[PDB]
């Protein structure tokens, strides 16, 4: 009986990036597809594992809507089955379900992009916000996951004993292990310290020592977090009087690009069709 | 190695009665008699189930068949929670006893002589076999 | 591969490179996000420790197979009837610790079904990073070539392989040679196309030389091993 109002949700001027893509479940309502594509500035609307003509005058259990702004240089990544950065590290399109992809746009003058890091462990150790220009759209290139016991700082007691290659140090939160380091000797040089995730988790010579583990996003998931250069978490000769905190530029593997072309911000949207010919999410097109 | 004794369990030559193959109870030492009872036949993925009463393979009726049953057949074949496609497709068959309870999937079906849907079940448990579509060169 | 051409991205998305101690040794074929079909002689002791193996998918060049771009192998299962002297039942499964992510570059190949009704000389494809010539080194780029199925009765001839080809093996290639798998292709896919679907009909097993006359390639008959593969995957789900 109530209206789905999908167009109003797709036309909200607070548009997220692919990193923090938003989802709205539409169920138990009535929608007009033909007016939907009219009310939004539709560029393209195709369907996969489903033929579009069978949406008109049909009922579904629910219609799941994912949306995010499109970085202009990364539009090709949204092709189904692409190995690009967007689907590897931000939003993986479900290619098995009955879906439909919708490309549209909003007037750039009124759009405010919301770049937000969804990683809980990125925010725990220093990441606040992206201070980027307006209409810049963040996308991650690589994601890294960690256990709950993670901390990127070396122990202050270990660092103090380093004669060479001393790592930055600080105190880690309670319940988290310190950065795995090791005092080593080579030739006559003693107390040559060696820590993990070097040079950085992206190009780590030995990824098995780095607690930060590469992870591709799956369907319905968000980015696990940016890899952090652990040589930039904590300060040199940092004591237990200093909380473990990484600088802003220690977070790696992410870029950005505007969504504005022809004075309009381009937006992507993924439709999920659940239970065809079953449910109370009906179409009024007939 | 079990010609004059039954069906080979493949567990070092152990034999059992053919009537004990896929009959619900594990007789073979490694349960080999109750784990390969569902298969996919031919290039069209025709779902088949070994019957113990008749000691042979037979297609599956589409009567009352849904996705959950196809996923139960895919779990029985070792694909875990993987599932791709399932539809009907054009003589001993296996009709589907709905009131079968919490029994093994190959036992939820009984042997019959015809399906009321006229179509048998085609099942694909995973999306495979697709590559680059080559070129248009003559 | 001897006599093949360089492969393009996405042409063979099931092909994987199996490294032991970060050196390519054998190939494999993806069948599920976490299961890979390969050869049992690749994982004879002491190479049966799954901690030593890493799998590289979607990457076509060996120099682009940096440690960490590969997936850690969790389990290795050789066929329990594998005979190293005769290379009989030369089939093995590998389970990945983390499932793969499928896309245009990484896709599974279909396991063969009973009643495929293949032709006596069905056109097939082999692929792998094996040497491009006999006694050669591991090729950098992924190669692939066209081979034809050879009837086991012909392959068991006294002039080919004198009754050495068992029902657990199949032959492919050419009795004149020139095109064959080679050193480094073991466990790699032998695939054919039917009903617009690619099927894994064999895994690269053994042979005499590479691309020599009267010496075609021998491959594990994956159709025979189909029951064993399903039983293994069924038990891991537990
Ligand atoms: C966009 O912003 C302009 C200037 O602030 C304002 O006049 C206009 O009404 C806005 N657009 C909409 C659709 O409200
Ligand atoms: C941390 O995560 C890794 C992922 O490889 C896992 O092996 C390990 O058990 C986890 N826990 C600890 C304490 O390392
Ligand atoms: C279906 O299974 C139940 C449970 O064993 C049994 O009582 C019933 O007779 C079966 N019906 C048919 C038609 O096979
Ligand atoms: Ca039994």
């Amino acid at each position: 009986l109530p209206d789905c109002d999908i167009d109003k949700w797709l036309n909200n001027f607070n548009v997220p990036s692919p990193l923090n893509w938003e989802r709205k479940i539409f169920s138990n309502c009535n929608f007009n597809l033909s007016t939907l594509l009219r009310l939004v500035h539709t560029d393209s609307f195709s369907c996969n594992n489903f033929d579009e003509s069978k949406i008109y005058g049909s009922c579904f259990k629910s219609i799941v809507l994912d949306k995010f702004a499109i970085p202009n240089s990364r539009r090709s990544d949204l092709q189904l089955g692409s190995s690009g950065f967007l689907q590897s590290s931000n939003y993986k399109i479900d290619t098995t379900s009955s879906s439909c992809q919708l490309y549209y746009s909003l007037p750039a003058i009124n759009v405010t992009i919301n770049n937000y890091n969804p990683s809980s462990w990125n925010r725990r150790y220093g990441f606040n916000n992206f201070n980027l220009s307006s209409h810049s759209v963040v996308y991650s290139r690589y994601c890294f996951s960690v256990n709950n016991t993670f901390c990127p700082c070396a122990k202050p007691s270990f660092a103090s004993s380093c004669k060479s290659h001393k790592p930055p140090s600080a105190s880690c939160p309670i319940g988290t292990n310190y950065r795995s380091c090791e005092s080593t000797t080579v030739l006559d040089h003693t107390d040559w310290c060696r820590c993990s995730c070097l040079p950085d988790p992206i190009t780590a010579y030995d990824p098995r020592s780095c607690s930060q583990k590469k992870s591709l996003v799956g369907v319905g998931e968000h980015c696990a977090g940016f890899g952090v250069d652990e040589e930039k978490c904590g300060v040199l000769d940092g004591s237990y009087n200093v909380s473990c905190l990484c600088s802003t530029d220690a977070f790696l593997g992410w870029s950005y690009d505007t969504c504005v072309s022809n004075n309009r911000c381009n937006i992507f949207s993924n439709f999920i069709l659940n239970g065809i010919n079953s449910g109370t999410t009906c179409s009024n097109d007939l | 190695k079990c010609s004059n004794s039954g069906i080979e369990c493949d567990s070092s030559g152990t034999c059992i009665n053919p009537s004990n193959w896929c009959d619900g109870v594990s007789h073979c030492p490694g349960g080999e008699d109750e784990n390969r009872c569902v298969r996919l036949y031919g290039p069209n993925f025709i779902l088949q189930v070994y019957s113990s009463q008749r000691k042979s393979w037979h297609p599956v009726c589409q009567d009352d068949w849904n996705e959950n049953y196809g996923r139960a057949a895919c779990r029985d074949m070792g694909y875990k929670n993987n599932f791709y496609s399932s539809q009907g497709i054009v003589t001993s068959f296996m009709k589907l006893n709905t009131s079968a309870g919490n029994v093994d999937i190959y036992k939820k079906l009984y042997h019959s002589d015809a399906c009321s849907s006229k179509a048998v079940v085609s099942l694909r448990c995973i999306a495979c076999g697709v590559n680059l579509n080559d070129d248009d060169d003559k | 591969i001897v006599g093949g051409e360089s492969a393009l991205p996405g042409a063979w998305p099931w092909q994987v490179s199996l490294h032991v101690q970060n050196v390519h040794v054998c190939g494999g074929s993806i069948i599920t996000p976490e299961w890979i079909v390969t050869a049992a002689h690749c994982v004879e002791k002491p190479l049966n420790n799954p901690w030593h193996w890493t799998a590289f998918a979607g990457i076509l060049r060996q120099s682009f197979m940096f440690y960490g771009a590969g997936y850690q192998v969790e389990k290795v299962i050789s066929h329990p009837n594998y005979d190293s002297k005769t290379k009989n039942n030369d089939i093995a499964l590998m389970k990945l610790q983390k499932p793969l992510t499928f896309n245009d570059l990484v896709k599974p190949v279909c396991l063969p079904n009973p009643g495929m009704m293949l032709q006596p000389e069905q056109l097939c494809w082999i692929s792998g990073w094996g040497a491009t010539e006999e006694k050669g080194k591991t090729s950098e780029v992924l190669n692939a070539a066209k081979v034809l199925l050879i009837e086991t009765q012909r392959c068991n001839s006294r002039y080919v392989y004198d009754n050495l080809i068992t029902p657990a093996m199949i032959c492919a290639g050419f009795l004149q040679g020139n095109v064959d798998s080679c050193q480094g292709d073991a466990g790699g896919p032998l695939v054919t196309s039917k009903n617009n679907i690619w099927w894994l009909i064999g895994d690269t097993s053994w042979g005499s030389g590479c691309a020599k006359a009267y010496r075609p390639g021998v491959y594990g008959n994956v159709m025979v091993f189909t029951d064993w593969i399903y039983r293994q995957m069924r038990a891991d789900g537990e």
